[PDB]
RNA sequence: GCUGAAAGCAUCUAAGCACGAAACUUGCCCCGAGAUGAGUUCUCCCUGACCCUUUAAGGGUCCUGAAGGAACGUUGAAGAC
RNA sequence: GAUGUCGGCUCAUCACAUCCUGGGGCUGAAGUAGGUCCCAAGGGUGAUGCUGUUCGCCAUUUAAAGUGGUACGCGAGCUGG
RNA sequence: GUGAAGAGGGAAACAACCCAGACCGCCAGCUAAGGUCCCAAAGUCAUGGUUAAGUGGGAAACGAUGUGGGAAGGCCCAGAC
């Protein structure tokens, strides 16, 4: 998990979700993309 | 939307009754009752349901969404149920089922002891697969992931309690 | 002429019951210390204690708005230096539940020896029965 | 479950056979007698309140005297009480004796510790010395600092100084029952329990498990 | 994480349901009803006259002195007192 | 018309920007061992040589030898290098 | 301009900010700045809208399918996403 407060799709399958008030990225393709804001 | 704008269709065999709120389906598989929230209406018409918003509510149409798909997974259930498979990959992994027990050995120094639920019921094929029969979606697919999470599919091997269909994509070590 | 000025000895003081079920905290609370500070009264004074005593049922049942119900946080020091301590809403209504409404109304009363004397005519139980059925109390909506 | 009072009889050892010396503190418990029974309806919880020992019947208070004379029962020394488990009931007027402890093997004993006085901070706190030369000037024993210069500008609650230090209650845990002699009316655990010799303990189950 | 729409797909969340740490509330030990919100339980003791007046109150005299307590003494592995 | 100043000793107390122990995500994570980030302040967190030293460098430990605030915490508590 | 050399009301408390310049007395009335649920005097006032963080009641570059409203624009019942 990158934590950093600025979260970005970094390809096409990765996407942004708000869970629980903070905005997400969760990427499908690996998890390397995988990112929140804080 | 789309979703609760596209109404439900009760089979013959199954029974719906509406206290109000509480929805109760009677079925061959068995009985699934369901409080849904105050923003939905639902209306019995003929060998169908219908959903659609309360007045005076925001968001009326995500609930709505959100019980017509629990309603047609409700009926779906009642009828045939649902099915989950669980593979077992490693050397030496093992399931077994007794009684409403499921005995599992990932590669721990302890015995690992599942109790299912109410409706749920195991069955293992062959030594290293399981699967669980249910009515109710949720349960089964709540079972089903704790399960995994006993042993998950580590990365190099996928070693672990795996889904019968879900991929892995496992990597390499580095080389030298 | 002078003004007038309620006696300590022949004010009337009456009894109330008061059901805080689904009732919001602090607009029940308001209520109740206007109550039991007897501003309702036209013989009200300010250094004579003319309210009324209010018995609050089913405490446990009040209710807030928002999502105070796990954000509200109660604080207090022991006076050792550990001391703060913390409990939510919730935690609260399981403790002691006649605490929440019991602190609500005792912070909007008067601080001093007349708000405590005030304070002390509140009696808020967390059930729905009372023993003081022999006071009579006559059935009050808030 | 419920336990019983003793009296600190001294202190010995136990030579087992395989050459191992097992300090044993002697606890002498006579007949405990159940004075009191209380339960949810009258007084809102369980417990059986007891006596044991014996008193001269010439300071046996008049109050005192109609409290056992309800139970029936022979003045003791003193009245204690247990609460109680959900399972166990007793009668008023029973005698409860030592067997209880047959088969408990871990015993809490709670005493009255022996009264040290007015200590100092070295002896009550284990608070290091100054030094004992090198220019030290009256202070050798001394506490030393008590707080933060002025910004708290006041020593904290429970801070530790000198006061009185023994003379409470002290509670030792998972104490081995070494062995329990019915007709003797003695407990023998292995280790030291709280007090001086000839002093009340009462005697639990452990509950550490 | 499960189920799941908003957004006919996806989605751990919006409704609903699970897990999850030496932190938190308990559980263990001690103090604790001056908790003036001064709690409860058990037991014991005392059921005599008369006068006065500013009376709804009180004051006083005689007789009585309980249960207990304190004081004093001999003291204590209790203790500066 | 006086607020005693460096370091040591004794005694601490809080913050968390966490040194160890606890829980996790990613890894250029096979294992062992690491890197980095997130949650976490319950408890713990060396005794020696040199120097007035704080520091520092060394020698040996340790799970670890945290970083700061508290009049660079503390002289109506000690020392006085 | 104010304080100095100016009190009174508000700004929680707050010389120097806001309102306003105390000759004395009144248990009379109207206002200013500020306010009107309780502490604490006065709207739990009326109509329309917004916000869901306790934002209101501390803080930027930057990041985001949070929602409320406009002005326009494509893709499309020959079938759009």
């Amino acid at each position: 998990m990158k934590v950093r407060a600025s979260v970005k799709k970094l390809c096409r399958n990765c996407k942004i979700v708000k869970r629980d008030g903070v905005i997400r990225v969760i990427c499908s393709a690996e998890p390397k993309h995988k990112q929140r804001q804080g | 939307s789309r979703v609760a704008k596209a109404p439900v269709v009760v089979p013959a065999g199954v029974d719906v009754k509406i206290n109000g709120q509480v929805i109760t389906i009677k079925g061959k598989n068995g009985e699934l009752t369901r409080t849904l929230n105050d923003a939905v209406e639902v209306k019995h018409a003929d060998n169908t349901l219908t959903f659609g918003p309360r007045d005076g509510y925001a968001d009326g149409w995500a609930q709505a969404g959100t019980a017509r798909a629990l309603l047609n997974s409700m009926v779906i259930g009642v009828t045939e149920g649902f099915t989950k498979k669980l593979q077992l990959v490693g050397v030496g992994y093992r399931a077994a089922v007794k009684g409403n027990v499921i005995n599992l050995s990932l590669g721990f120094s302890h015995p690992v002891d599942h109790q299912l639920p109410a409706g749920i019921t195991a069955e293992c094929p062959t030594q290293t697969e399981i699967v669980l029969k249910g009515a109710d979606k949720q349960v089964i697919g709540q079972v089903a992931a704790d399960l995994r999470a006993y042993r998950r599919p580590e990365p190099y091997k996928g070693k672990g309690v795996r889904y019968a269909d879900e991929v892995v994509r496992t990597k390499e070590a580095k080389k030298k | 002429m002078k003004t007038f000025t309620a006696k300590p000895e022949t004010v009337k003081r009456d009894w109330y019951v008061v059901d805080a079920t689904g009732k919001t905290l602090g607009r029940l609370a308001t209520e109740l210390a206007r109550r039991l500070r007897g501003k309702h009264k036209a013989e009200y004074t300010p250094h004579v204690d003319t309210g009324d005593y209010i018995i609050v049922l089913n405490a446990d049942k009040v209710a807030v708005t928002g999502n105070k119900r796990t954000d509200k946080v109660y604080y207090h020091h022991t006076g050792h230096i550990g001391g703060i301590k913390q409990a939510t809403f919730e935690e609260m209504i399981a403790r002691r539940p006649e605490r929440v409404i019991e602190i609500a109304v005792k912070g909007m009363l008067p601080k001093g020896p007349l708000g405590r004397a005030m304070f002390r005519k509140l009696k808020v139980y967390a059930g729905n029965e009372h023993n003081h059925a022999a006071q009579q109390p006559q059935v009050l909506d808030i | 479950m419920i336990g019983l009072v003793g009296k600190k009889v001294g202190m010995t050892r136990i030579f087992t056979e395989d050459g191992v010396s097992i300090p044993v503190t002697v606890i002498e418990v006579e007949a405990n007698r159940v004075t009191q029974v209380k339960d949810l309806a009258n007084d809102g919880y369980r417990a059986i309140q007891v006596t044991t020992g014996a008193k001269k019947a010439n300071r046996v208070t008049k109050p005192e005297a109609g409290h056992f004379a309800k139970a029936g029962v022979e003045a003791g020394r003193g009245l204690w009480e247990f609460r109680l488990a959900e399972g166990e009931e007793f009668t008023v007027g029973q005698s409860i004796s030592v067997e209880l402890f047959a088969d408990v093997k871990k015993v809490d004993v709670t005493g009255t510790s022996k009264g040290k006085g007015f200590a100092g901070t070295v002896k009550r706190w284990n608070f290091r010395t100054q030094d004992a030369t090198h220019g030290n000037s009256l202070s050798h024993r001394v506490p030393g600092s008590i707080g933060q210069n002025q910004t708290p500008g006041k020593v904290f609650k429970g801070k530790k100084m000198a006061g009185q230090m023994g003379n409470e209650r002290v509670t030792v845990q998972s104490l081995d029952v070494v062995r329990v002699d019915a007709e003797r009316n003695l407990l023998l655990v292995k280790g030291a329990v709280p007090g001086a010799t000839g002093s009340d303990l009462i005697v639990k189950p452990a509950v550490k498990a």
